[PDB]
RNA sequence: CGGCACCUUACGAGAAAUCAAAGUCUUUGGGUUCUGGGGGGAGUAUGGUCGCAAGGCUGAAACUUAAAGGAAUUGACGGAAG
RNA sequence: UUACUUUGAAAAAAUUAGAGUGUUCAAAGCAGGCCUUUGCUCGAAUAUAUUAGCAUGGAAUAAUAGAAUAGGACGUUAUGGUUCU
């Protein structure tokens, strides 16, 4: 991959993890 | 003419405490001053020291071409008196 | 180099460059040995009687061989007032 | 040292100055700096012809020290020096290499004209760069006629002269031939005029 | 070189080898001292006194003529300023830049230069405190700087 | 150049060297005796002067400072001491 | 590896150079990197300079030239054969080609 | 900044000897530099050398004779016990028959052989061979 | 004198491309700060901390793998040029 | 004032290196050897320890202090004055 999109893909995936973990505050 | 300065020896490490020895009373400064006085009508324009292969060290002094008439025939007397008075070999020269 | 009894166990004491005093190696093929004939006062070349100099390949590669020959010949009298100590 | 008979004579100084041997190139390299007497305000550099003469005498003594005359190889790729080198070879017995120098003449021992000179004399290090390189491959000392911009790599004894002159090349080669023969003894002494004329050794165009 | 820059300039003065007064110099060791004192009372700093001395009176070096440095003579005659001259001019420059910044708040090269100048002030004051030219408790205050450099 | 007299450089190249790059550094400046046209009064002026020196007798500027050597005004003659 | 010691541009002792747009494709390219050609062309083709001088109402009227400076990016210039791929040793040669 | 005048001097000597020069200019001078040069001269690795007085730190011009393989400093000047001379000579010298390690002892600047003769030790200062 | 660079050479360095420094480094030591220890997992998880947010700084392990990679040579291929 | 370095003292025995010694050799052990003994008689070495502390010689190398408002040093028998034992 371009690696640029792979890091961005993880960034979109880190964002999802943070919001989901926030549900059970 | 030469000046009679006083020479304070370099104190030992275990020697007692005294006044601060000024740098004027050091060995090198007084020798330089008497060397400069030896050629009073002229003025020194440079000093060189030769470290020959044998180990002995030979001084050389560059004098101005001005007033060289006043010391040119007394080069030898200056050399011998200074060598007696200090212990170092000095060879005067005017670059001309 | 000599042994305990004094015999010279060294084979091939090598030559040294006349300009830089470096040792000329056995395969330094850029090194040369200039032989210059002696000339008598009649202007004749004396047969089999030469002044010989050796130059290392380093000096020849650097182009300093000409000035080194100028100095060596002037010090040996082969030349007069062509090489100057002060530049 | 050297007898005073080896000094620059006024006659030779007249030939050299009339032949413009003393005219050196505009730009002088640091290795050729000792040979410049003064720079002419236009830009030309004046050659110390006293030093040129002394280098000529040193070179002739080196040539005279070689036992076999055939062991000296004289080279010239410039057209201005080909006739000079050919007449030099005829008069002195040296081995001439006029025109193109085949790369490998000193190192490749199966080539046709494979020679093993003990000494190589070159008209110009720039146009004869290949010959100097192989001499630096097979331990051959090099004598060179050098101007003030000529490179000095792998040249041991440099004769300061004008390499790009029609009369300079012929005169200098004639002078070398005269001195080598003077030391060898064919010519009885240093004052007798030599039979060969400096007009001979000069390159001739196909016109004349 | 250039503690606070990338420059590598080497320009400076080159004192002559001779440490004696020139043969053509005619002023006395007193007349030089009174010239120095007159200009110091006129408000000149030691640098300007020495420049005027060589510029108009031929005094090549005050040391080769009088035997003492200019600041040493002023300190021996009680005319030495309280703040050393170079630290004073550095603090004055920092005050001028700080006033320009307060009127030009969007400038940032000058903010960078102010940080450089203040670090140089602090380094020099630290030296003068270690050599007891300034009191050990001497501290540079941005608020009270204008009083010192009034 | 492998062999060279470092202790006795040629005075031409010694004069071409930078003033700080000689064996012993030496200034290329000097002091001058300036004769203004109006009167005759010796005034010693530094060659590279940064001040507009005026002579005591007549309040006339003798030289104007420049980037390097000071420039003497017209009618002003200098003699190196 | 490093293809050019100059990195294909002309930026030394400098941080940033403002870009220019390619004539052909309008791509942002730094001004020093762009292939620049100065052209001074005749406004009228040599075929028509005769009949147009004859049709001119002015005696001794000089036809004006067309002055233009063209900027190309690397892809545009290579494609349009303004510059060509050179050999490893020929890249170093920086004198203008001897055509003019 | 300038951290070792002995190191600058020996580096200049090394570069001139490797490049075949028969002279090198050294600036600044010092007592330690002069006595280091004196030990090298006593052992023949250099010829006559010259001190130039400029009413400053000074300058030195050294004559090289082509005998120098390498001269260098050891930074820092480690403290050396008598039992450490064997390790230092093993690491720095090419053989057991030539070369010298220069030490600074309270008895003066000297090579490791003279130091062994008078049974003194100090700090290592450099080497020459 | 200071800069921005450049051209030639290679004493010398380097695996080479190349380099006036990337030289003065097994003939190893001028002063000093930071970083790396096969490839992935991974700049991920977790904790801390800064940010309005986006995110920034610090930052693993389990597990998996015999190579990944650097410079250059010959060929093959190119919807690249002559 | 130190730092540094030399030497000395110290660092238990065992262990290591190492001297002596035919356990039949050796690993080991600290034994043993003598013309044959109402007894004579070599031994069981020594190095090394190493930072800290102790004593000592040296004053290079690397620090530190000194006489600038003199608050400076000597007068040993310098001239007086105030005291204390
Ligand atoms: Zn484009």
């Amino acid at each position: 991959m371009r690696d640029k999109w792979r890091k961005k893909r993880v960034r979109r995936l880190k964002r999802k993890r943070r919001k989901v973990r926030a549900r059970s505050k | 003419f030469l000046a009679e300065r006083r020479i304070l020896p370099k104190p030992a490490r275990k020697a007692r405490k005294q006044q601060k020895r000024p740098r004027s009373r050091t060995l090198t400064a007084v020798h330089d001053k008497i060397l400069e006085d030896l050629v009073f009508p002229t003025e020194i324009i440079g000093k060189r020291v030769r470290y020959l292969v044998g180990g002995n060290k030979i001084q050389k002094v560059l004098l101005d071409s001005k007033d060289s008439t006043a010391v040119d025939y007394k080069l030898d007397s200056f050399q011998q008196l200074y060598s007696k008075l200090t212990g170092k070999q000095v060879v005067f020269e005017i670059p001309g | 180099m000599e042994n305990d009894k004094g015999q010279l166990v060294e084979l091939y004491v090598p030559r040294k460059c006349s300009a830089t005093n470096r040792i000329i190696k056995a395969k330094d093929h850029a090194s040369v040995q200039i032989s210059i004939a002696k000339v008598d006062e009649d202007g004749r070349a004396i047969a089999g009687e030469n002044i010989t100099y050796a130059l290392s390949g380093y000096v020849r590669g650097r182009g300093e061989a000409d000035d080194s020959l100028n100095r060596l010949a002037q010090q040996d009298g082969l030349l007069k007032n062509v090489w100057s100590y002060s530049r | 040292s050297l007898p005073a008979s080896f000094d620059l004579t006024p006659e030779d100084a007249k030939l050299l100055l009339a032949a413009n041997v003393h005219l050196g190139a505009k730009n002088v390299q640091v290795h050729n700096k000792p040979y410049v007497y003064k720079t002419r305000p236009d830009g030309m550099n004046i050659i110390n012809i006293g030093k040129t003469w002394e280098k000529i005498v040193l070179a002739a003594r080196i040539i005279a020290a070689v036992p076999n005359a055939s062991d000296v190889a004289v080279c010239s790729s410039r057209t201005f020096g080909q006739r000079a080198v050919l007449k030099f070879a005829a008069h002195t017995g040296a081995t001439a290499i006029a025109g193109r120098f085949t790369p490998g003449n000193f190192t490749n021992y199966i080539t046709r004209s494979f020679k093993e000179p003990r000494l190589v004399v070159v008209t110009d290090p720039r146009t004869d760069a290949q010959a100097i390189k192989e001499s630096s491959y097979v331990n051959i000392p090099v004598i060179a006629l050098t101007d003030m911009d000529s490179p000095s790599e792998y040249v041991d004894v440099a004769i300061p002269c004008n390499n790009k002159g029609k009369h300079s090349i012929g005169l200098i080669w004639w002078l070398l031939a005269r001195e080598v023969l003077r030391l060898r003894g064919i010519i009885p002494d240093r004052t007798t005029e030599w039979s060969v004329m400096p007009d001979l050794y000069f390159y001739r165009d196909p016109e004349e | 070189g250039r503690m606070h820059s990338s420059g590598k300039g080497i320009s400076s003065s080159a004192l002559p080898y001779s440490r004696n007064a020139p043969s053509w110099f005619k002023l006395s060791s007193d007349d030089v001292v009174e010239q120095i004192i007159k200009y110091a009372r006129k408000g000149l700093t030691p640098s300007q006194i020495g420049v005027i001395l060589r510029d108009a009176h031929g005094v090549s070096q005050a040391k080769v003529v009088t035997g003492n440095k200019i600041l040493r003579i002023l300190k021996s005659n009680g005319l030495a300023p309280e703040i050393p001259e170079d630290l004073y001019y550095l603090i004055k420059k920092a005050v001028s830049v700080r006033k320009h910044l307060e009127k030009n708040r969007k400038d940032k090269d000058s903010k960078f230069r102010l940080i450089l100048i203040e670090s140089r002030i602090h380094r020099l004051a630290r030296y003068y405190r270690t050599v007891a030219v300034l009191p050990p408790n001497w501290k540079y205050e941005s608020a009270t700087a204008s009083a010192l450099v009034a | 150049v492998l062999v060279q007299d470092l202790l006795h450089p040629s005075p031409a190249t010694e004069a071409k060297q930078h003033k700080l790059k000689t064996l012993v550094q030496q200034p290329r400046s000097f002091f001058m005796d300036v004769k203004c046209q109006g009167c005759l009064n010796i005034t010693t002026v530094f060659s590279h002067a940064q001040t507009a020196v005026t002579c005591d007798s007549c309040s006339t500027v003798l030289c104007t400072p420049t980037g390097g050597k000071a420039k003497l005004t017209e009618g002003c003659s200098f003699r190196r001491k | 590896p490093k293809k050019r010691a100059s990195n294909g541009r002309n930026k030394k002792g400098r941080g940033h150079v403002k870009p220019v747009r390619c004539l052909n494709c309008a791509r942002c390219v730094p001004k020093d990197k762009a292939i620049k050609r100065v052209t001074i062309r005749n406004m009228v083709e040599a075929a028509a300079v005769r009949d147009l001088s004859e049709a001119s109402v002015y005696a001794e009227y000089a036809l004006p030239k067309l002055y233009n400076k063209l900027h190309y990016c690397v892809s545009c210039a290579i494609h349009a054969r303004i510059v060509r791929v050179r050999s490893r040793t020929d890249r170093k040669i920086r004198t203008p080609p001897q055509r003019k | 900044t300038r951290t070792s005048v002995l190191a600058d001097a020996l580096n200049a000597i090394n570069n001139a000897e490797k490049t075949g020069k028969r002279q090198v200019l050294i600036r600044p001078s010092s007592k330690v530099i002069i006595k280091f040069l004196t030990v090298m001269q006593k052992h023949g690795y250099i010829g006559e050398f010259e001190y130039i007085d400029d009413h400053r730190s000074g300058k030195i011009v050294v004559q090289l004779n082509g005998r120098l393989n390498k001269c260098g400093v050891i930074q820092p000047r480690f403290n050396v016990k008598i039992n450490d001379i064997e390790r230092w000579t093993d690491n720095l010298l090419p053989a057991r028959q030539f070369g010298y390690v220069i030490l600074t002892t309270s008895a003066g600047i000297m090579d490791h052989e003279e130091a062994r003769r008078k049974h003194v030790s100090g700090k290592i200062l450099g080497f020459v061979y």
